[PDB]
Parts: C-alpha cells; structure tokens; sequence
DNA sequence: ACACTGCGAGCTCGAATTC
DNA sequence: GAATTCGAGCTCGCAACAATGAGCACAT
C-alpha cells in the first residue's frame, strides 16, 4: 500500500504498508480511498508495528485508533528516545515482553564483536580562533569541518581500504558531505540524489571489490538495506541522539567489525559523544579513546601546509 | 498415495507433492464441474504432465457420465511419446495399488509415416509421398480388382485389418506409437487404421494440434467420438499462429506454372467432366491475370470475388464445391498418385476459401519483393487474421477445452483474441527450495551507453563492441553452456563477422568454442551434437542461435546445458510486413487490442519460452539474462510471467555490463553447493 | 588406524588465478592456505608423500617430485609467487603425469589426488572420460576443490573416481575444505632410524635435520618419536568406575587397584594415556 | 483529429536543537 | 512556544512517447 504497487489491497490476508499513509491527513488520492475505507471495517489479527520508536510521536499515534486490531506486535531494536515518551508506549502497544542480552548475543556468535573506539582529533589553531567568538549555529560548521579531522577520516580510510574492508563513513550537515567526498574522490548517498543513483551506487559498494567506501548522510539511521559494512566512520552525527548511534551500530554487525567516532576534542561534540555512548554502555559495549593514531603524519595526508588550511576556513566562513 | 482435493480421491504416483501443484489439480476440478473453459499457465513440463493427468483419469471414476474421453493435444510427435509413458507410469501405480485389470486404454496418433509396416512404402522421406504410394495401394479402385484376389498390387495389411479388425477391439494396455507397430506386426493389422478404427472408443487419446484445429482434417477423424470429453491443449502458447496457418494459403508463379502442367495432364486423360477443366483454366489465368500486374500492394477480401465475375464470369455458387469435385475427379480418373497434383489441389484449396470465409480475411497481393526495388517475383497471399475462427468448432462440440502452457503471458489476451469466456483463467508459480533462477536485465553499457537493438541503434560500434564485452565476460564466469538468441539471422551475421574484425571473439574462443546454429538442417545437428559433447567434457561451449529457430522450440536445454541464456535483444516480428500491418488493422478494430501491445505481447512470449527452456527439473537452476534496454519498460517485463517475475527484483533491472557479472558470479557459486 | 597416503596437490595457474575475490592474488590465497596444508598434513600422517604438479598454458610442469619431504614444498611454494599464469590450463595433462608415477606404488596405500581448480575450461587434446575409466582401474582417488562454479567434469571425475567435489563460499569456507582433506580414511616398509644427530645407517651420509628420505641409497628416514605419537590410539586405557589420598597426586582402577580422585581421572585419559599404576 | 513512464515541485510530518 | 535542518512519504503536474526478418506435422 505504498503509493506505486497496489497489488490488490482490498481483500488480502497479508497488508505490507507504512506509516504517514495510514495517517496522511491531507486529501488521499482515489486509489488509496477505496483501500483505507476497506481497512477501515475489519479486524485485524496481529499488526506488526515495525520501527516502535516513533509510534509516540504526533500523527503516528493516530495510526492505532484507525486500525482495529485484536493484538498488536512491536519489533524494535534501539528502544531508547529523547523527549521522554516511551513510557508513554506501555499502553498505546502493551508492556515490554523481551529485551535481548547485546552481550550474550555476542559470546555465542550471533552478533558480531564490535570494538568501539572514539577517537577524537584536536582542533586547529585557526579554527579554534573563530570558534569561541562565535555562539549563534556557525560554529556548528567550525567543528565538523576540522582539518586535523580530516586527516583522521582520510587515515581511517587509507587503513582499512588496505586490509580490504567495507568502508561507511555515516556524515551529516551535509555541506560537509560535499567538502569530504570530493576531497578524497568517493561517492556519497547526499540525499536528495534520487531513487536511481541511489540504488546503484549501494550496488556497486556490495558487489565490486574496488569501490570500497561511501558517504551517507542521515539516510540510514533506520532499519535499510545497508550491505554488510565491517568499519563505520562516523563524523558529525545529530546532538544528542542515543537512538542515533545504536542505529548506526546496526550496520556494524549485520575484531570482527568496529566503527569509530570522530570527534574534535575541546569543543561541544565532546559533550555530545558522551551523551550518545550513555545507551551503549548500558549494553556491555566499551568506548576506547585514541587520542593519537597510528602513524599519522607519516604518509602522504590533506591539509598539510597551512596555506591550503587558510583556505578551507574562508569557504566555511563564507557561508554565514 | 491416496490424495483429497476437495470432492474427489486423486490417486497419485508419487510421494511428496509440490504446494502449488495441489492447487493446480483443485483449479482444475473447478473447471469440470462447471462444464467450461480454461486458460491456466503451469510453469513446468512434466509434473504438470502427472498432474493434470492424475486428476481428470481420476475424475472419470466417479462421475463416469459427464466426461467420458480425454482428449490430449500436444504439440508434436515426440511429447506425444512422452505424455503415454506418463500415463503408463499412472496405470501400473494402480494397478500395484487394486491389484485388479481395468477397461481403460490409450492411444497414441500420428501421420501415416510414423505408423507403419509395409517395406516397400516406410522408407520415403517426405511425408506427402507416404500419403501417396499408400493411395496407390488402398484405394477403392485398387481393391475393386481385389475382389478376384489376383497378383495384382494392394496392401497385405489393410486388407487383413477389414476382415478381423473390427469384430474384437483392442483390450487395455497404453499404446505407444511403436506399442501400434508392435501390436501390428505380431498380428499382421495396420497400426495406422486400427488407431483410427479405436479412437471412437478410448479414454485417453494423445494427438498433435491438426485432428482438431485444421479444419479439413477434424470433420475426418475427430467428428463423431465425443460430445462430452475433455480437451487439453498442452504447451498451447502458439494457438494464434497455428489457428491462422491452418486456414491461410499462399500462392505464386512457382505454384501456378505447375497447376498448368496438372491441368495439361488431365487434358490427355478425358479423351482416353469437361465443364470443370474449363473452370479451372478459367480461374488459373484469372489468378496469372492478378499475380501480372507489377504495381503497389492492394487488399481486397470479398472484392475478388467480384472482379473474378467481371473478365471470367465465375460465381460463388459453384465455386464453392470446387475442391469437392476435383476430389472426385481423381477419384472417377483412377490416378495412381495425388502428391503430383498438389498444386492444384492447392488452388482448389484457395477456390473454397474465398467463396466461404470472408469475414476477417484479405487478400495480400505483392508484386513488390521484399527488401529489391524492381524484381520480377509477385506472390499473393491468403492471409487469416482472426484466430478463433478455427476454434470455433472446438469452443462449441467439446464440453470443456483446457489451455495449458507455461509462458501464457497476459492471461486476459487468450480469451480476447479466440472468441469464449473462461471460468477460472488462473496462474501458478513454481516452489523451490533456493532460487532456482537468477533473471537479470543487463541494460546500459560498461561505459554507460545504451545496448538496445532497435532498427537505428544496429549499424553503430558502440553497442556492437557492448555486445560483445558482455559475451565475452559472462564466459569466464558460466560453467559449461551458453545459449544466446539473437533476434535474427542477419543481425547475427554482422555481428559475430564484427567482433572478429575487432579484438572480441579471438578471446572469446579462448574461453569457450562457439557453434553457430544455421538455417539447414545438416550442418544445424552437427553443431548440436558437438555442443552436448562440448559441455560434458572441459570446455564448455556456446550456441549462439535465433530465437525465431528451430533450437528455439524443439531442443530443451536440460541443467549444465546452457547454464546462462542472453538474450540479445527483444525478438520482435518484422514489424513492417504488409500481412502483419493488415492483421493489426483488424486487432484494432476487433476487440480493440492497441497495434503496440500485440507486437510486445508476441516477443514476450518468445523470448520467456526459449528463457524457460534452461530450467526442467528439481535440481535445475540457471542464470537468464536479458541483453536489452527496451526489458526494463513496464509493459515488456509485466509480460513475461509470473515464475520469472517474481525473482527479477528492482536491482537487477538496468544492470550494466560489468554488475551483471558480479551478480552472476556469487549467484552460480551459491547453487553449486549442497542442500 | 589410517593407511599410508600419497596425496598428488595439482594447482591451478590459469588466466583466473589474476583474480581478485580472496587476498591480494587468487593464486597467492591459494599458495598460502597450501603452506598451512602441508604442515598439517605431515603432522598428523607421519610416514605420506606430497607431490606438487602446477597446470599452466595447456601443459603440466612437475614443481616437486613425490617426496615425503615437509621443508622442500614449503620451500617451493614461497617462489612460485612470482608465476606468470598465462594460457589455459589443461586436465588431461595434469592427471596424466599425476599417474605415470602415482600407479607403480604399493596396493597397500591410498594414492590420491587433490586439484585445487581456478578456471572454468580444460582445453585438452583428448578425452578425459577415458581416464575416468583407467584412474578408476588403478586405485586413484581424484577429488577436486572447485572455485567461482561447478564444472561438469569435476563432479563426474569426482563421483566415479571416488573423490569429492567442493566450491569454496569464502576462505573461511577455503580452509574448511583443505582442512578435511588431511584425515586418512580407514605391509612392511624400511625405514631407517637416523640416531646420532641426522646421519644415514645404511650408506653413513651425513645431511640436515629432517625426517626425510636418504638420496644416497634411497632409505626413508623417520624418528621414532614421531612415529611414537601414533600410538596409545591402538591398545587405549579403559575407564575406571567412579563411586582425599590418591595414588597419581598422593593428595578406581580394575587393573592395579589404585584409587584417584576428580583431577587425576580426567588426566590420566587426556593426556597421559597410561595407568600411573600399571607400569609399576 | 496526440501523446507512456520517470521526476522534481508543494505539503505535511518527525527528531533534536537553537532562539 | 516557534522556528531551523534534513530527512521522509504522498499527490500530482510535466514533458513527450515508438515497432525491423526467413521455411516439414497433418487429411483422400
Ligand atoms: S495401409 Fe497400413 S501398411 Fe499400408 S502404408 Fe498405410 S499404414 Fe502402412
Ligand atoms: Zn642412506
Ligand atoms: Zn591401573
Ligand atoms: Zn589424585
């Protein structure tokens, strides 16, 4: 019932939908009337609410007084969720039957051993000058586009890319999408691409051997058809959201597999990253520091000289 | 094995039944109760085969008074063999599992030349000379000096059949068409008139297409042995094109120059009646008259039969029994053989059938020769448009006709181009334990061109050289057997003699020998017989063949025999044909079936029966590319059914060349590992 | 237990050991899994032979003889990184040599071959189904490791030989297969014990520390306590039923009558396959 | 007496944070 | 409490669609 399939849907044992189409509030279009006003007058058995976590927001809460349902399942994998409405769950759906052990999944094989590492860069001289002059959203920009991080991802991706692993570089703000992956010369998932260059790009990131990383960014923080990725870098992610970073760990184990997080030290994605850590060392995962990697200034690294620096903050402070 | 579908106790000969196949014999019972049709598609060959024949045998038990004779028409003589060993199979089963004999016997029918004994007439070739030497020696007027019993020439069989044949019939136990033979032989009977004698009284009756479509064959042999049977019309993807051929003739000056040597030959004849070779010297140069002019192309169905009045003064009313009296011309004139006057009998063919039927017909006269500006060669033909004027009988004597195949590829389409109703016009899809079949759409090329082989996009190199980078990649990936249709016989001329120009087909010999499958049939059987040794042993090889061929339709690419199938492009029709150009003219104002739904409708059934030939059997699986841009459309790929649509995913849908391998690599290594 | 083994490695040098799909080099993933084969293989059989036959432009060229020698092949296979790998490989030639030496051994082994096959074609001048005919006469044992596909020569050469036919998933799946292919399934030689640092008795040549054969005068040269590993297999201690001062650690048999406690049983059985008891 | 399928606009949400 | 940033899915207007080849079974 998704808008281009149809197959059928009135009169059916098995209905596959979404939400925001059972509870589009605007004028539906005619295909869809004459579905939901067959969904409207029988009963269901067992709906299967995929993706809880945002059954408590506004207009997905309506979906439940639309449909009738004797009993309803909910499949979730991070139950977490800020603004404090989950308790608020235990009665739209029910009481919580079965959380899983995330470690005892882990010492009998089913879930791969994640080595979580934080590494977080210093900042630059330079753009360290213009970050505590400023409090309004810019510097925002100050600490995601850092030079010395991005040194750091293009490290990370130099070692991994030479013991033949799945590269995911997850990056918000998308202007700094941009800045990363034409800099190194990879491919980025930016958003609003399309629904044709977004498939083939994730094609050929499974199934090629030599297109090795990819530059997503806010596009899989849900239950998508990322395949199989054995590091994760992810750079500059949304404020505090401890939902965030166990759905970006769900790509990781679908060591073994570890994913990082960069993180430019002695600003205020330092208290950010520990906000966002606080649900996964509930679950047994250890975040590590690496405060200097290995071997860094050795090979062949952007933003050596600082004339090349001088100019990458007067592209970032020129947007304004 | 004693097996419940929803009213009747199906004995079935095997164990463990597939989950769709059970529906299939239920779709089927829902049919025979409601004493109607059926369009169901089945993607299998056998098992279907077992199934539907588990059921309607089955089916004759309990209600022995509304069906009492299956009719089974399969396509041709081999899957005639094939359906009597099945049913063979089915009757010792229960005869292990009563224990007791039956009332029950099938037959097997063919043509004169697959049944028969007589040494001095099994040896001819050609089947209309079988039908010949066998007229010298059993015609009434062979056998009216046979009454003396003289050392006069006759057949020793036939007239051993006529005095003991018909007194005793013949007991049980499914014949075979050499079951016939042998059963001839050790009793000294004909097997040819004893299958034709029985077949009024069977259960079971397994012939081709032609005892009941073709029209002046089915009033012969299938008119009075059932109001109420059960026909079955299996692997009936091709209705149209046989209903249409079984009522079309087609003439030229070949043709015609030899009825003026039939008509010469009847001429020293008389003097050793006379209206009727004036009759037809009258119509033979009214035809040469027609066929004279060198002018456009002109259609006139009911019109030439007025013009035929105008410079001869030649009527319908006796024009209509003109092949009814030259039948019993040669009948009063005592010839010894009538394959000679099969021209004539041919324009007395075409003399019935414009007097008659001409309602949805035309006549397509063409002085112009294909593809030469000014070339003296004109043929005229008889073309047929409406395919269900020869169903007609067959829609209306039989209480309920069945159309199986596999590739039915609209189901709403049979029904509207032959002229009835079904009452379940059901699909099926196979049930199997991995995914037997891996269907990709390679479109656009590795360097991001487009491959389709339109009518402009053929003569330039780059997609010649995307053709060839694509055959040449997919032999270093694919185990033993390539098979690649390519849309005609000259575009796979200028294509294979323009990768050898270029640096593409030395490498691709270096993978694997390459055997072109050409017209005759000599060098076509020589090419085969090397393929199936070629695959067996290391190598490997590729058929590279024409999806309008011979290989197409006949030869089943059982598993590790042709692996992979590529399409190279979409196999449409001549689309600019003056008969087919008529014919959509008479689709678009019958039954309002749009001209380019019709072209598409046609390839998508030959490019998903070729494409389904790579998979028979449980263990069979098989990689089906399809090398064509113009695949991806959403009118071309909703075609092709529903057990080949339901693993073409959205990914697999404009793969470029170099993806299309890589989803072929990991999908043969998952395959060849076990269960 | 098992039997004497002399196990034929063929190993495919086509144009498809360039590919990619494993570490670094097709053929070099290949080249290393087989140094780890060849360890383990003369560890658990102490008294077999490996040869080592490498298929390369439609010819088979012999790497190492057929030797029980566990340095020469590691050896060997260290320089054959370097290969070429041009041409088409051939299956007829391969087996061929792999047999005009494989079929003069003893009845009392199991001769074997393994091929370990990258490419998918076996361009060969003649047939091979007339050496399925003769290497089943002859005792051999082909049984191949398939990568990418499923060749139909390969399930028939395995089936009717009596081999085993396997495509590899992964490496992780590449090294189960070689891994399975070190057990022996279920006479007299002379070999002779080197005593006295490593020195030959038969023709007194003195060479380098190795449980190999003597060049010299052709003997086999084992070490007795490889071969004493093999033991306690055959003639094994039965188990004691089970119903504070022990007679192992000080701190109940049938055959002396010495009582042990929880530590001492599980380590008697493990590994030290004796009585403490019984050899007083 | 012209016109199929992709593909970007608005529209209205959600998640988390600034203002 | 009212914005932002960037994502989502659902409607729905918009612009323009296409279609090139070759032969044996069956009745007196
Ligand atoms: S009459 Fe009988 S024996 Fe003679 S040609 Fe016909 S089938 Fe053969
Ligand atoms: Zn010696
Ligand atoms: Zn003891
Ligand atoms: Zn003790």
């Amino acid at each position: 019932f998704t808008s281009d399939a149809k197959d059928k849907p009135i009169g059916c044992s098995v209905a596959i939908s979404t939400y925001s189409m059972l509870g589009h509030t605007t004028k539906r279009s005619w295909e869809a009337e004459r579905v939901m006003e067959w969904l409207k007058t029988q009963e269901w058995g067992l709906m299967i609410l995929d993706e809880v976590h945002t059954i408590p927001a506004k207009m997905f809460r309506r979906v439940l007084t639309i449909v009738q349902a004797h009993c309803k399942l909910g499949l979730t994998a991070t139950l977490v969720r800020e603004d404090d409405k989950i308790v608020d769950l235990n009665f739209l759906i029910g009481p919580k039957l079965y959380e899983a052990n995330w470690m005892e999944l882990q010492n009998n094989g089913y879930i791969a051993k994640v080595q979580c590492a934080e590494v977080w860069c210093p900042m630059s001289p330079e753009f360290y000058r213009e970050y505590v002059a400023i409090k309004t959203k810019k510097r925002i920009l100050l600490y995601t586009m850092n030079p010395n991080k991005f040194r750091a991802c293009q490290f990370l991706i130099k070692f991994h890319e030479r013991r033949n692993d799945k590269i995911i570089v997850f990056a918000d703000n998308v202007f700094a999408l941009k800045e990363y992956a034409i800099r190194l010369n990879k491919p980025y998932i930016y958003g609003p691409t399309s629904q044709g260059e977004r498939m083939q790009i994730l094609q050929n990131f499974k199934h090629n051997p030599k297109i090795n990383t990819i530059f997503i960014s806010k596009v899989g923080d849900t239950s998508f058809d990322l395949p199989e990725a054995n590091v994760l870098i992810q750079i500059s992610s949304h404020g505090g959201s401890r939902r965030q970073e166990a759905q970006r760990l769900g790509r990781v184990l679908r060591y073994n597999a570890f994913f990082y997080s960069l993180v430019s030290q002695d600003t205020q994605e330092m208290a950010y990253s520990t906000k966002r850590q606080r649900f996964l060392v509930d679950q047994g995962y250890s975040f590590k520091v690496i405060t200097k990697l290995a071997g860094m200034e050795e090979e062949d690294l952007a933003f050596s000289t600082k004339e090349e620096q001088q100019q990458l903050l007067q592209k970032v402070l020129a947007a304004t | 094995m004693k097996l419940n579908v929803d009213g009747l106790l199906v004995y079935f000969p095997y164990d463990y039944i597939y989950p769709e196949q059970f529906s299939y014999m239920r779709e089927l019972k829902r049919t025979l109760d409601a004493k109607g049709h059926g369009v169901l598609e089945m993607p299998s060959g056998t098992g279907k085969t077992v199934s539907l024949l588990a059921l309607i045998m089955a089916y004759q038990r309990a209600y022995p008074l509304e069906v009492t004779k299956l009719i089974y028409c399969s396509r041709t003589v081999p899957e005639i063999e094939k359906v009597i060993e099945e049913l063979r199979k089915l009757l010792n089963f229960y005869e292990k599992q009563e224990g007791e004999k039956l009332p029950f016997l099938g037959l097997a029918l063919s043509s004169r030349k697959n049944l028969c004994i007589h040494p001095e007439v099994t040896p001819l070739r050609f089947g209309k000379d079988v039908d010949g030497k066998c007229h010298s020696l059993t015609a009434s007027y062979v056998r009216a000096q046979y009454q003396h019993d003289t050392s006069l020439p006759h057949c020793r069989f036939y007239e051993e059949f006529d005095a003991h044949g018909r007194e005793v019939p013949l007991p049980a136990g499914i014949y075979n068409l050499d079951d016939l033979k042998a059963l001839g032989r050790r009793q000294g009977w004909c097997p040819y008139f004893l299958a034709r004698y029985s077949i009024l009284h069977a259960n079971v009756v397994v012939y081709s297409y032609h005892y009941l479509l073709d029209p002046k064959i089915a009033d012969l042999v299938s008119k009075e042995l059932a109001r109420k049977a059960v026909v079955v019309f299996d692997e009936a993807h091709n209705i149209d094109n046989v209903c249409i051929d079984s009522m079309s003739v087609n003439l030229t000056r070949r043709t015609l120059d030899r009825c003026q040597g039939n008509l010469e030959t009847l001429q020293k004849t008389v003097l050793r009646a006379e209206h009727f070779l004036g009759f037809l010297r009258r119509l033979l140069e009214y035809v040469k008259w027609r066929l004279r002019v060198q002018h456009v192309v002109q259609e006139s169905p009911p019109a030439f039969l007025s013009g035929l009045a105008q410079r001869v003064c030649i009527q319908r009313k006796p024009l209509r029994f003109c092949a009814e009296r030259l039948r019993s011309l040669l009948h009063t004139l005592e010839i010894t053989d009538l394959a000679d006057f099969s021209p004539l009998t041919l324009l007395a063919n075409f003399a019935t059938l414009v007097s008659t039927y001409a309602k949805g017909f035309t006549i397509i006269i063409e002085p112009f020769d294909d593809r030469t500006p000014t070339i003296a060669n004109p043929i005229l033909h008889f073309s047929c448009m409406d395919a269900s004027l020869a169903i007609k009988p067959v829609f209306e004597r039989f209480q309920s006709v069945i159309i199986t195949s596999g590739t039915l590829s609209p189901l709403d389409i049979y029904p509207k181009i032959l002229d009835f109703h079904p009452v379940t016009m059901a699909t099926f899809t196979m049930t199997l334990a991995r995914v037997c079949l891996c269907p990709m759409i390679i479109g656009r090329g590795n360097d991001q061109v487009a491959i389709s082989s339109k009518f402009e996009t053929r003569e330039d190199i780059a997609v010649i050289r995307n053709y060839g980078n694509l055959l040449l990649e997919m032999s270093a990936v694919v185990p033993d057997g390539i098979v690649a249709f390519f849309t005609s016989y000259q575009y796979m001329e200028s294509t294979v003699a323009s990768w050898y120009e270029q640096g593409i087909l030395e490498n691709i010999q270096r993978n694997k020998l390459l055997f072109i499958e050409t017209q005759d049939g000599a060098e076509t059987s020589v090419a085969l017989e090397k393929y199936q040794e070629a695959c067996e042993n290391g190598r490997g090889a590729i058929l590279l063949s024409v999806a309008r061929g011979k290989v197409s339709e006949g030869i089943d690419f059982v598993h590790h025999y042709g692996r992979a199938v590529i399409m190279f492009g979409v196999p449409y029709v001549y689309t600019q044909s003056r008969i087919l150009k008529a014919r959509l003219e008479y689709l678009r104002d019958q039954f309002q079936i749009r001209e380019n739904d019709f072209l598409t409708f046609d390839a998508m059934r030959h490019a998903a029966q070729c494409v389904g030939r790579a998979i028979r059997g449980k263990t069979d699986y098989g990689l089906m590319v399809f090398a064509d841009k113009r695949f991806a459309r959403g009118d071309k790929r909703g075609k092709l059914p529903r057990w080949i649509q339901e693993h073409l995913t959205d990914a697999n849908l404009n793969l470029t060349v170099d993806e299309g391998v890589q989803v072929a690599k990991y999908f043969l290594r998952q395959m060849a590992q076990p269960f | 237990l098992g039997m004497m083994r002399h196990l034929y490695v063929v190993v495919d040098g086509s144009r498809t050991m360039e590919d990619q799909d494993l570490k670094p080099n097709r053929l070099t993933c290949t080249l290393k899994l087989l140094e780890y084969f060849v360890e383990e293989y003369f560890d658990q059989n102490p008294i077999s032979q490996i040869g080592i036959i490498v298929t390369k432009s439609k010819r088979a060229e012999k790497l190492t003889e057929l030797s029980g020698n566990p340095r020469k092949h590691i050896t060997s296979l260290k320089k054959a990184v370097d290969m070429t790998c041009h041409g088409e490989p051939s299956l007829y030639n391969s087996l061929s040599i792999a047999m005009q030496t494989l079929k003069h051994m003893p009845g009392h082994t199991s001769r074997e071959v393994l091929i370990i096959f990258s490419s998918l074609t076996t361009c060969d001048p003649s047939n091979i189904y007339d050496l399925i005919k003769t290497l089943k006469a002859a005792k051999i044992r082909v049984s191949v490791i398939g990568l990418s596909a499923e060749v139909r020569v390969c399930t028939v050469l395995a089936r009717e030989t009596g081999g085993t036919y396997h495509v590899i998933l992964d490496e992780s799946h590449y090294k189960e297969l070689l891994t399975h292919h070190v057990s022996p399934p279920p006479g007299n030689t002379e070999p002779g014990l080197t005593l006295g640092g490593y020195f030959c008795p038969q023709c007194r040549a003195k060479y380098c520390e190795l449980p190999v054969e003597c060049k010299i005068c052709g003997l086999t040269l084992v070490s007795a306590p490889h071969l004493a590993r093999s033991y306690h297999h055959l003639f094994p201690l039965d188990a004691f039923q089970e119903i504070r001062f022990c007679y192992g650690c000080q701190g109940v048999c049938a055959v002396c009558q010495n009582v042990f406690c929880v530590d001492c049983d599980v380590f008697v059985h493990d590994s030290l396959h004796c009585c403490p008891g019984c050899i007083h």
